[PDB]
């Protein structure tokens, strides 16, 4: 195909053109230094707007004094010649969206750097909406599912609730987020991992992972270049929050993995920095807590009047040796649902995923979970966390009490059972089981490092014999005493399964 | 005229100018309208702080920077924000600048008073000391609120601060049959839209008939501008000002959190031509908190209850913002991560936290032997746990052995359930009566019910409960 | 007297590794209040300076 | 032949230069200067623009020494981008900051040439196979596998052996597979750039006649340079590695040491630049000054560009920016913990924060995954209990717990792999291992084979069979 | 005196001179070396050079960074460490071993001079006051130097 057809659709371009009246404000160039562009002239230019240069590298009008205007450059513009035409474009940085994003890697220019071809898209969805009001948003009163049994039992996600995965690096901050995405196969469940300022070689890595798992079919990746200009790589979060934006607008319930934060929150202090605005403490510019703040709040779940879908979302943020008194870990556990921290000392030491329920918490509970696993095991938050305490306090060991060693060995097999294979995303019925192995004490007499092997036994023997439980509990969300029977009927025989041998 | 130009926006500050004719005094609304994004008739309301000479002024936004371009009019007020206050301004949620945020029918606006008012003097502060109990345990044990002081959640790193005032809200709002109004000063919206579902269920709302909700409900949001969250605090403010003065009733404040009014002035003062202070902070943040807890008092005209939540960055004190919210603060109560940790909740440290109110002859001089041994034993406590994790309580000598277990009882004890945080503990809270709660620490301290386990008194209202619940344990070690 | 002499040399090296630890964290106390506060003023002043 | 003119400002290393109003040159192109001398006026004035400010004037950053030249020189706008001589004629020439030999070898030939910086290379293009090999260090081999084609980081402060490790790294891997071999040196200590430059004459992987046969490019750029000097030799030594892995398209060995000198060269032209600062000291632009060199290194589809980049981490500080960015933008972390060293172990490596996304099981089989694993347990409970056991004495603990802890100070002091490049710094003359090894040193200690003979019974000793030798040969010595 | 040429300015001197002094030691140094003869500098101290420079960019209101140090010091301490070397016989194999004296606050190695020196010289020599107090004079801690 070459020179023979397209000519057609050439002047149906052509003729029917504009040839507008639009009267522009253009602004002379006058300042160009190191990715931003005060400008010269440039009146009636709106902050917000993008400002289209010589080149194409457009910019947004960030901050604007009587005489300049503080421009970035979303897209590094390598050559800009003084004095040059950079008109603004009127828009207010609108987003293109559409359902055909769905396995795209996007660009936060909402540019496909996927390789799989440019994407029809209707509305133009703008990068500052703001949050869904007050009254018009229900409570977090429907379950989300993690496909990771900790953060499920303990300190559980909720569709529109906004938990904040939280920790030290390398400690599979980003593969615990993965495993939540593609736990959601079933679930009618948007996500959008918004991938902020790392290595690409990372993101193709876990867009391979996606396309091995299947979860890239409905997946929205928004990568960042670490090359990327410092503007596009904060502003792409708010890209990936409009996207999710047009999905929940309908009535679709979605997810949305930030990663990272802290990255954002560092570009846009680059920005900031470059744009005089003079920063607040620890360096930073003070209005991270603004720009985190209108983030995290364009994420929350509609009600029956709007469409009743959801937005969750998963901000991970990084914190330098493990402390939350670092500035931008201070601002979003301020404005997130709760947060939950990857230690390295419970990574390194075998718990993975590595949630201590002492400093990790879900703040809107267990309305944001399953009635089953409510009824079962509410109280087994504190119970670890007493456990905790305990054992921590039995370090102290002589002569230990009958009652606390009961307590101990219970919350120690209890511990065990938080444990859990690489990207096995248990079904939220077998996190009932388990959950309930664990508070029916069956397992307190039996083998305490054999407790794994008792799981995954009794989880297949179930799976075989009692499907029928999983069926009917997943109809009615509810521990009931069927459930019980069927339950302890396969606790008995896998327990006699594995007492011989 | 008086109709100026906006020379300067950067961020949610905005360099308005103004003819020589006219350039208006601070404080004073000027709201840009008519424009938006759509072609909207959009407006946006801002006041002025500071005003940088030749006749312009630098003035912070009560709503969103998108919308107004330089080089627009400005339509000032000739005046400070007024509020619309009155008993019709109960029940819908409004904004900071007034309107009515419930998106059905608006409020009758026909009593608006100004946002920005003169604080009450002592001559006119009612002097007059009281006592107030909210039937949480260790609150009415150690740090007994007076019905007239002022209220501090010193609160940690999101802990118990919030279900703490939605749980005293919910025990106190029917109580108090004066008017009350909680105030969203950058709180979470989800979770302030919880607490409205809150008082719709309860009824405190009256969702079906409104005006008669002697709660009011007022939110600005952590979405919102810093120049909005710097005056949501001031309208509900003064709409319990109104209601201190003009209703002359008793009144119930529940702002949240005065650190994020804080973080707000210090956000755009920054912005707006000043210099930094010590860590975190604006300069103004003394006379910040100076103009709102010297308006919170209770009047020899019409008292006030304002109770806050304090969330301290870092979870700390010498962070200045608590260093001074303290130094304005009456009936302190501090969270501590450590008992959150150990899921003891509220994990208020009882070290930390007191009040002016813990009077011997204002507690009754039996109360106040029970709150000071409790705290005597504690503290020991807190001091012996260290080389506990050293040395071992089997080793750490018995006249402190009785007593390290005896006050590890007594916090866990003091950990008692709420009607609300039952979503996240499993079993519905209790309402504790102080007696019950005396007597059962007069068992603990004095060593009757040392033959308890310690987890029958984990998370239990009542002693007479903790007794059944410890039977309960003795019959599973049974079985 | 094998016992509490045993105890007593627990005791013997356990005050002296407390005390060498005491100093260690003295050390690392007065470099991190040093670092922290010089970060401090450093920083306000460059937002002082800036104008 | 474009705008000639004048520069307006000097100020130390940053110039600021004036130009024709007409024509303003681009923005990171670079441009020399004229300029004067004490005999000729030589054109060793380099330069590179940073910022157009304002009046028809560019605010530069300069590459050699700029003292004698004044405001008001000719200076020459060349136009392009920094220009660099790239091929086969950067075989082995040790060559500088804009290209020229100075290895006191001929000028190289310029009829392939390229620019200092490119764009980041392509989504697509980026590889998708996780690579792995090894090196013979038994610490990497068990506990932080090599991405290869990836980026391999070297953390740790002053003296606790990174360029020693670098140097034992590329003694391995000089003669082992890979192909064109280019060492940067980022602030390289010059007289142990011209050591290692003697280490590769003497070992013969450069050639000292018929140079062109050498697949190692030694651009080193001295730590004695000047800030933009520093500021460039890490793009010219990238600009090599890409250029070889799309014209060679080869697996490039990219040993660079170390970044932390060039962002450090970032902060104090900044500094100079009027840039505002950022956290405690740096540049507001480290994060994006990283991103361009670490979203530049990536393996290709035909050139799995493996770096082996250090980082001068100040101080020991992790919560420092300088690493607080690079180990987000690289696979292998490898932090070398000073207090290790003081005890006395070469190479100083901690186990709990040096990893990789290659310690996997689909990667390295579940069997290495879980045997780091076992080790990675034990070593995480012996810090935990290490905290609590140097405060009041030993045996506090458990039987068990002070099991592991022997057993855990077993991996550890077993760990001490001996360097072959330090025989001549210690005494030993170093030792290879690998993958057989890597399981069954780990085997018998984990399994109690080695359960009697002491901590200096498998200390400085790869192999565990070199350390049963040493077991006898100290039993026997009694 | 015939074996050396000492370079004595105190701390009277402004900060700038100061500053400057051990460059022109190592300037005359650089004459003396590259005159085919060995010799032997020392800087001494290296930590007063690094204050006094400090307080030259102060005063010059250049922005510090690391522990109110600018981070143009690397590359300054960089510029007078550098220029000591031995050279070949291409030039006439002169020597200019130095002994740069740096002294650290209290031990503390992970002070950002002290590493700044660490990272660009040939290794450390310790001398700890424990072993100085300790009667063993000379106090270099031979584990660690
Ligand atoms: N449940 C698990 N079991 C075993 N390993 C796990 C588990 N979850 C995560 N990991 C491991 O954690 C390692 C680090 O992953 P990841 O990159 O997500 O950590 P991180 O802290 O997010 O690092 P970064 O922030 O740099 O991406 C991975 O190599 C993965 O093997
Ligand atoms: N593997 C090793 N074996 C023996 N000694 C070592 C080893 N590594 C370092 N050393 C000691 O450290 C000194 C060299 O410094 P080191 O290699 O520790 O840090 P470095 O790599 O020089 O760091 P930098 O180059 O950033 O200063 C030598 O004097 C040597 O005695
Ligand atoms: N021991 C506990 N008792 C009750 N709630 C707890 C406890 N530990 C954690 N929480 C969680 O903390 C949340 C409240 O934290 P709080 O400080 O009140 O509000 P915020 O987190 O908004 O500041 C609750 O929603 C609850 O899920």
């Amino acid at each position: 195909i070459r020179a023979d057809e397209i000519s057609k659709i050439i002047r149906e371009r052509i003729e029917g053109y504009n040839r507008e009246v639009k009267v522009v404000n253009t602004g002379t160039v006058l300042q160009v230094g190191d990715g931003i562009a005060r400008i010269h002239g440039l009146d009636e230019v709106m902050a917000g707007e993008l400002v289209e240069f010589e080149e194409g590298t457009i910019g947004i009008a960030l901050n604007l004094e009587s005489n300049n205007v503080g421009v970035v450059l979303m897209g590094d513009g390598l050559m800009i010649q003084e004095g040059s035409s950079v008109k603004a474009t009127g828009r207010i940085a609108q987003i293109p969206v559409s359902e055909a994003y769905l396995g795209r890697v996007i660009n936060a220019l909402a540019k496909p750097i996927d390789g799989r071809g440019e994407i029809t898209a209707s509305e133009s969805r703008l990068i500052e909406s703001p949050a869904p009001g007050i009254m018009s948003r229900r409570s977090v009163y429907e379950p989300l599912q993690t496909g990771l049994i900790a953060i499920d039992a303990m300190i559980p996600v909720g569709r529109g609730q906004r938990e904040l995965i939280i920790g030290d690096r390398q400690t599979g901050k980003t593969a615990v987020a993965t495993d939540t995405i593609l736990n959601q196969q079933g679930q009618n469940v948007i996500c959008v991992y918004v991938a902020i300022g790392q290595k690409a070689s990372s993101v193709a890595q876990v867009v391979t992972n996606f396309q091995e798992r299947g979860a890239m079919e409905y997946t929205i990746v928004v990568a960042e270049t670490a090359d990327s200009p410092a503007t596009l790589q904060y502003l792409a979060p708010y890209t990936g929050a409009a996207l999710a934006e047009y999905f929940m607008y309908r009535e679709r319930h979605t997810l949305i993995i930030y990663d990272d934060l802290s990255k954002q929150a560092q570009a846009y202090r680059q920005m900031s920095l470059l744009l005089r605005r003079p920063p607040g403490r620890e360096a930073y510019p003070g209005d991270v807590f603004y720009l985190h703040s209108r983030l995290l709040e364009r994420a929350a779940k509609l009600s029956s009047l709007l469409g009743e879908g959801s937005m969750t979302a998963l901000p991970i943020v990084e914190t330098q040796a493990g402390d939350v008194s670092a500035y931008i870990p201070t601002n979003v556990i301020s404005i997130t649902d709760g947060q939950i921290f990857l230690s390295a000392d419970l990574f390194n030491a075998g718990i993975r995923p590595a949630i201590n329920v002492g400093i990790s918490v879900s703040r809107v509970g267990s309305a944001a979970q399953i009635k089953a696993m409510k009824k079962v095991a509410g109280k087994l938050k504190l119970e670890l966390a007493q456990f905790a305490e305990l054992e921590a306090f039995a370090q102290f060991a002589s002569d230990l009490d009958k009652a606390t060693q009961n307590q101990l060995a219970r919350g120690q097999r209890l511990r065990e059972l938080l444990k859990q294979p690489q990207s096995a995303p248990l079904t939220v019925e077998e996190q009932v089981m388990t959950i309930y192995t664990g508070t029916n004490g069956y397992l307190d007499s039996l083998e305490l490092d054999q407790v794994r092997k008792y799981l995954v036994e009794l989880r297949t023997y179930v799976k075989t014999n009692k499907p029928e439980f999983q069926e009917i509990i997943s109809s009615t969300k509810t521990f009931t005493e069927e459930a019980e029977a069927l339950l302890k009927e396969a606790i008995q025989e896998q327990m006699e399964r594995f007492l011989l041998q | 005229k008086n109709l100026g130009r906006i020379a300067q926006i950067i961020g949610p500050v905005l360099d308005v100018a103004f003819p020589p004719g006219k350039m208006p005094n601070i404080y004073n609304a000027l709201i840009v309208k008519g424009r938006d994004t759509a072609g909207q008739p959009m407006n946006v309301t801002c006041e002025v702080q500071q005003l940088l000479g030749n006749n312009r002024v630098r003035a912070v936004a009560m709503s969103a920077t998108d919308g107004l371009t330089r080089g627009m009019e400005v339509i000032d007020t000739g005046a400070p924000l007024s509020v619309p206050v009155g008993g019709a301004t109960l029940g819908r949620i409004f904004n900071v600048l007034g309107e009515p945020v419930d998106n059905l029918g608006p409020v009758d606006t026909r009593t608006t008073s100004p946002i920005h008012r003169s604080a009450p003097a002592f001559t006119q502060l009612d002097t007059k000391l009281s006592i107030f109990e909210t039937g949480i345990k260790v609150v009415d044990l150690l740090a007994p609120y007076r019905r007239g002081g002022k209220i501090g959640l010193f609160g940690g790193a999101g802990v118990g601060k919030t279900v703490l005032i939605m749980e005293l809200i919910n025990n106190i709002a029917k109580a108090h049959g004066g008017v009350s109004v909680f105030g969203g000063v950058g709180e979470r919206t989800r979770e302030g839209n919880d607490l409205y579902m809150e008082m719709k269920e309860s009824g405190v709302i009256n969702e079906q008939n409104i005006a008669e909700s002697k709660v009011a409900l007022v939110y600005g949001q952590m979405n919102e501008p810093p120049g909005a969250r710097m005056r949501v605090g001031l309208t509900a403010l003064t709409m319990a000002e109104y209601f201190r003065d003009v209703n002359e009733q008793d009144v119930l404040l529940f702002i949240d959190n005065i650190f994020r009014f804080v973080q707000a002035g210090s956000e755009v003062s920054a912005l707006l031509g000043r210099m930094p202070s010590a860590v975190g902070y604006q300069p103004t943040l003394s006379t910040e908190m100076g103009s709102l807890q010297e308006r919170i008092t209770s009047t020899k005209e019409g008292s006030i209850t304002s109770i806050q939540a304090v969330y301290v960055p870092a979870d700390d004190l010498t962070d200045p913002a608590p260093a001074t919210t303290f130094a304005h603060l009456d009936a302190t109560t501090v969270l501590s991560r450590g008992l959150a940790a150990k899921g003891i909740y509220p994990a208020v440290d009882p070290l930390d936290s007191t009040s002016t109110m813990l009077q011997p002859r204002i507690v009754g001089e039996e109360h106040y032997e029970i709150a000071q041994r409790v705290k005597e034993t504690l503290q020991r406590y807190k001091e012996l746990q260290d080389i506990i994790a050293i040395l071992g309580l089997d080793e750490l000598s018995e006249e402190d052995r009785l007593t390290v277990a005896r006050a590890r009882k007594i916090e866990r004890f003091l950990s008692q359930p709420f009607f609300v945080a039952e979503v996240f503990t499993g079993s519905p809270g209790k309402y504790v009566g102080l007696a019950e709660t005396i007597r059962g620490f007069q068992l603990i301290l004095s060593g009757e019910l040392d033959s308890l386990p310690e987890q029958a008194f984990y998370l239990v209202g009542n002693i007479d409960e903790a007794t059944a619940k410890a039977m309960n344990l003795e019959m599973e070690s049974k079985l | 007297a094998s016992e509490l002499a045993a105890r007593m040399t627990a005791m013997s090296n356990a005050t002296d590794n407390a005390n060498e630890l005491k100093k260690t964290l003295s050390i690392n106390y007065n470099r991190a209040r040093q670092a922290k506060i010089t970060g401090e003023i450093l920083e306000i002043v460059a937002g002082a300076n800036a104008c």
